[PDB]
């Protein structure tokens, strides 16, 4: 599984940060050491569901012409091969899996299993949340559907449970050859007003913080480090400076391929010899 | 009066950006300073 660092920090980061600019209590929360006018005045302009001005974030070398009133510049630096394993194994997969899901799904009845159902197929449940079957409710997986027994826990017919699983894609089986990488990738927020420069730096800091409980990079991404350069002049040559602060994020992610194997044995050919 | 009008453009990582040149000259009498400002509305300009 190929990894783009650049496109899943986009992903992150747009709605993440919307959410976070949606409401002030948040905002004032994140703001708190800094003073009251420039955390005023930037709650002012960016932070509301009705703010006018806005933030935007794009790659390098676009074309257009792009917001300077404050941006997330992004850039992809460096990378470099920090540890391996024998023969370039990481793992050894039966069923071929994609990406690990979370879907809410509420309980079902069947004539002799509660279930839930799921949008897709299952290769694997990893949890179900606030539950730890026995062996009583006999816990069974039959494609989209896990179900469990009926009768002695008919209390919880309609539980509003949710669900984290892996989908499900071939029954072939294979072999995952890689590496890990250890990869550095530039962040810097521009504006040519340098106080609204820090704020946005500080909001990156804290979306930084809460993306370490998401589902992909606790499972792809570990290892997150920081480090933040000096205020400077992006640019002179303009009628007014663009003020900005690069920050660089580094990440530990295992690039790898499923290589298929078609070697299945069911016979036996026990013979002595005679001589 | 205005002379030597340059739409420099610089294409770099931020993006595409618009500065220039232009020389002008004043009536007697007018003492200009730091960063005034001037605006021509006879004159129009292209931008995408």
């Amino acid at each position: 599984a190929i990894t783009s660092v650049d496109s899943y920090l986009l992903s992150e980061i747009k709605p993440r940060l919307n959410t976070v600019l949606e409401n002030c209590y948040i905002i004032d929360e994140v703001l708190k050491d800094f003073d009251y006018q420039t955390r005023e005045s930037f709650k002012e302009a960016f932070c509301g569901k009705n703010a006018q001005h806005e933030v935007t974030v794009g790659f390098n070398f676009p074309k257009f012409k792009n917001n300077y009133e404050a941006h997330y510049l992004i850039q992809l630096g460096q990378g470099q091969e920090t540890k391996n394993s024998l023969g370039s194994i990481q793992s050894s997969y039966f069923e071929a899996t994609g990406d690990t899901l979370v879907e809410s799904s509420t309980a079902i009845r069947e004539d002799d299993k509660l279930v839930f159902t799921v949008s897709k197929p299952i290769g694997e449940l990893i949890k179900v949340e606030d539950i730890e079957f026995a062996k009583y409710d006999n816990l069974q997986v039959e494609g989209n559907k896990v179900s469990f027994k009926y009768q002695t826990n008919e209390d919880y017919e309609n539980y509003n449970a949710n669900i984290i699983f892996t989908e499900k894609k071939n029954d072939s089986k294979g072999l995952v050859k890689g590496f890990t990488v250890e990869e550095q990738v530039t962040v810097v927020g521009l504006s040519f007003n340098v106080d609204v420069a820090r704020c946005l730096d500080a909001v990156l800091k804290m979306i930084l913080i809460s993306m370490r409980d998401s589902i992909e990079e606790q499972q792809t991404f570990q290892l997150q480090n920081l480090s933040f350069g000096d205020i400077a002049p992006i640019i002179e040559d303009g009628d007014s400076m663009i003020f900005g602060r690069p920050t660089i994020i580094k990440y530990t992610s295992s690039l790898d391929l499923d290589y298929t194997i078609t070697q299945d044995i069911n016979k036996l050919t026990f013979k002595e010899r005679k001589d | 009066a205005i002379q030597s009008q340059e739409k420099g453009t610089n294409q770099l990582d931020i993006g595409i950006l618009d500065t220039g040149t232009a020389i002008g000259t004043t009536q007697l009498e007018k003492r200009i300073s730091y960063r005034d400002r001037f605006t021509v509305p006879e004159v129009l300009m292209p931008q995408q």
